[PDB]
């Protein structure tokens, strides 16, 4: 009675509007897509009376599935509305990233674990229990629900592309169990290679060219000297974000009992995920040893 | 200007062996060291950057260590295709300078040569020259003797030898001996022979021919 | 898939200017993150960094050569070029172009050998080393071809247009008293395949733009 806990599934913010959060939980970096993950129905479980007054388990699990399908269905529609109803790679990737995060929430292997997410975790603890075999029971429940949730996320494209529908987003890929940190490095990298050309483009309009072929515009010119300070802000953040994500990866990779074909370091994930990735170019970029920062920002 | 000093200049190990090369810098480089692999008939390739980072794609057996002046490239388990010359390079400050390089060679078991003898073509004979070729194929080690014999006479200073680099698969050598003499001089003799003597041959192998099959 | 390929004469007379160009395929030369450079390898000598350029034009040289080196960039043609003036035999070397990652040269070209000499270019003469229709080792027979009297030395041998690769040995060339090079390519094949399978060696002497192909029959 006004005591009802509720987290609304609001419109998705413009891509890269809010950067990766490396401050909230300092061991990890959270993407704004994850913070905005639709959890309306999962969160609502805190308010459900002890309907245990006349129920058991198999039922609880089924209730959970129906509620999770609804949150996944909303997420799918809102993500499509974010990509401006364009049924492309960008959308498929988000469906993969978000499907993945629902799985980690259920498995109790998610890295947000704060506020409403701590509330969703406690809700799942109430359904499944807290014994040693509770986490596997959860993992099992996920392995029997994971494809239904992906088909639930795709409902929006299906309903909107009636019969004029193709499988641009493949099941086998989206429903593939991978560690959270691996999936987020894939998402971060993708965001990075988008931010980067823009960031070099603004640094160029103010700094490319010499004061009669001899002297850099970054030496005596303030509009440029400024562009360098602001590009430095961005590259400083991405470097921090990278080192944080990289460390988490190292920790997780060791704990993991499952071998990932080809994945040895975080660099291997980007080389896998991104088209034409070069780790020497990346390493130089994040460490201000790139052609652009030297040629446009140092005297 | 900085000076890079590699040690040894050459080394021989067996497949499976642990091998280490060192790069010593004149001044101190803040771990700005790169390691390159130059396999035969191949462009150098970057193996390790920033003294210890192993480039994605290159084998797991390659390891780089060090900071300051003393650096080490380590190959945990030598492989036949690791037969290459390894170069170190600093990038602390311009100019970039390389070490002289370290040649890594594969020890292998004895392998006796397969001998072949080729008579000169009729088109080369009509040009006025005769090239007689002796082929010693896939042998180990590199030390072999090819004595040429024209009508049981020993030949001197009218032959030239060439040697293959260790094969990147079976770590063996191959050799060609070429007796070059005039059409006029080739015609005044009938039986042509090359006698091969090697560590793996119990008795010398003699491959021969006559002017007209 | 970014790739690098050098082009340019393989023979330069002394005091003349040495020109070579690298051409970037599978990507642009207009890289905001990389430099593009040249490396040399003189015979029996270590690697030498020549210099690098950024697409903007910004150039960096080795004091060792800064006196007579110039590296240009054609963003239009997706190329970068090397010009090394007043050459001597100390400039006979293998020239590689590379992608210069501020010191970490992460992609190299195959290399091209430039010989500084006053001697003229001479195309090869190809002769067959026919398989002995007589002897064999029970299951394998050797055959190959003799590539005689060429200069400079760059001469590659291919077999059955690249299809046959196993058991092929192309010997290092040997400088003859004539001052011309000579080599042999050789391949061991099953005795049973002779008459069945056809063997063609594909000789290529780029300096003299010579391409000889020869049928090696018993």
């Amino acid at each position: 009675s006004g005591n009802t806990v509720m987290k609304n599934c609001n419109y998705k913010r413009k891509r890269r509007e809010r950067d990766w959060d490396c401050n909230t939980k300092k061991d990890v970096c959270i993407p704004d897509r994850r913070y905005q993950l639709c959890m309306k129905e999962l969160t609502n479980l805190v308010n459900n009376t002890d309907t245990n007054f006349h129920r058991d388990i198999t039922f609880r699990k089924l209730y959970l599935k129906r509620k999770l399908i609804y949150d996944a269905a909303v997420e799918g529609d809102l993500l499509l509305k974010l990509n401006n109803y364009r049924y492309n790679k960008d959308f498929c990737k988000d469906i993969r990233w978000s499907l993945g995060d629902f799985g980690d929430i259920i498995m109790g292997t998610d890295m947000e674990g704060i506020g409403y997410s701590k509330v969703v975790e406690n809700n799942l603890r109430s359904i499944f229990g807290t014994d040693e075999k509770a986490q596997q029971r959860r993992k099992q429940w996920w392995n029997e629900s994971k494809a239904q949730i992906w088909t639930a996320m795709m409902y929006s494209v299906k309903k909107r592309l009636k019969g004029n529908f193709i499988w641009i987003c493949k099941l086998n890929v989206a429903v593939n169990i991978e560690p959270q940190i691996y999936r987020w490095i894939r998402e971060w990298g993708r965001d990075y290679v988008s931010e980067l050309p823009t960031e070099v483009q603004k640094l160029k309009e103010k700094c490319d060219g010499k004061i009669n072929y001899t002297d850099k515009k970054v030496c005596k010119v303030p509009p440029c000297q400024n562009a360098c300070k602001s590009y430095d802000q961005w590259i400083t953040r991405k470097k921090n974000q990278w080192d944080v994500l990289s460390n988490k990866f190292i920790s997780v990779k060791n704990a993991e009992k499952v071998q990932t074909a080809g994945i040895v370091t975080p660099y291997d994930i980007l080389k896998q995920e991104l088209d034409e990735f070069n780790e020497v170019a990346f390493e130089n970029e994040i460490n201000k040893r790139d052609g652009a920062y030297i040629e446009l920002c140092v005297c | 200007d900085i000076v890079m000093t590699q040690s040894p200049s050459t080394l021989s190990a067996s497949v499976g062996d642990r091998v280490t090369i060192t790069c010593r810098a004149s001044q101190s480089i803040s771990s700005w060291l790169a390691w390159y692999q130059q396999r035969p008939g191949k462009a150098p390739r970057l193996l390790i950057y920033k003294a210890s980072s192993l480039l994605s794609g290159v084998p797991s057996r390659f390891g780089g260590s060090g900071s300051g002046t003393d650096f080490t490239l380590t190959i945990s388990s030598l492989q036949p295709d690791d037969f290459a010359t390894y170069h170190c390079q600093h990038y602390n400050t311009y100019p970039w300078t390389f070490g002289q390089g370290t040649k890594v060679e594969i020890k292998r078991t004895v392998a006796a040569p397969s001998v072949f003898i080729f008579p000169p073509s009729d088109e080369q004979l009509k040009s006025g020259t005769a090239s007689v070729v002796c082929l010693l194929n896939n042998f180990y080690p590199r030390e072999a003797k090819v004595q040429w014999k024209v009508d049981n006479a020993l030949q001197s200073g009218n032959s030239q030898e060439s040697v293959t680099e260790q094969d990147s698969k079976d770590s063996t050598y191959s050799l060609s001996s070429t007796l070059t003499l005039s059409k006029a001089d080739y015609e005044k003799h009938k039986v042509y022979a090359c006698e091969v003597t090697h560590q793996g041959l119990s008795s010398p192998v003699t491959k021969s021919f006559n002017r007209g099959e | 898939e970014v790739q690098l390929q050098e082009s340019g004469p393989g023979l330069v007379k002394p005091s003349e200017t040495l020109s070579l160009t690298c051409t970037v395929s599978g990507g642009s030369v207009s890289s905001s993150t990389y430099y593009w450079g040249w490396v040399r390898q003189p015979p029996g000598k270590g690697l030498e960094w020549i210099g690098s350029i950024y697409y903007s034009g910004s150039t960096y040289y080795n004091p060792s050569l800064k006196s007579r080196v110039t590296i240009s960039v054609d963003t239009s043609k997706n190329q970068f070029s090397l010009k090394l003036s007043s050459v001597t035999a100390a400039d006979t070397a293998v020239y590689y172009c590379a992608r210069d990652g501020t010191g970490a040269l992460d992609l190299w070209g195959r290399g091209t050998l430039v010989t500084v000499s006053s001697a003229s270019t001479k195309g090869p003469s190809v002769f067959p080393l026919a398989p002995s229709s007589k002897s064999t080792s029970g299951g394998t027979a050797a055959l190959g071809c003799l590539v005689k009297d060429y200069f400079p030395e760059p001469v590659t041998v291919s077999w059955n247009s690249g299809a046959l690769t196993s058991g092929v040995h192309t010997f290092p060339a040997v400088l003859q008293s004539s001052g011309l090079y000579s080599l042999s390519s050789v391949v061991t094949v099953p005795s049973s395949s002779l008459g069945t399978q056809t063997y063609i060696c594909n000789v290529n002497h780029k300096p003299s733009n010579t391409k000889v192909d020869k049928r090696v029959e018993p």
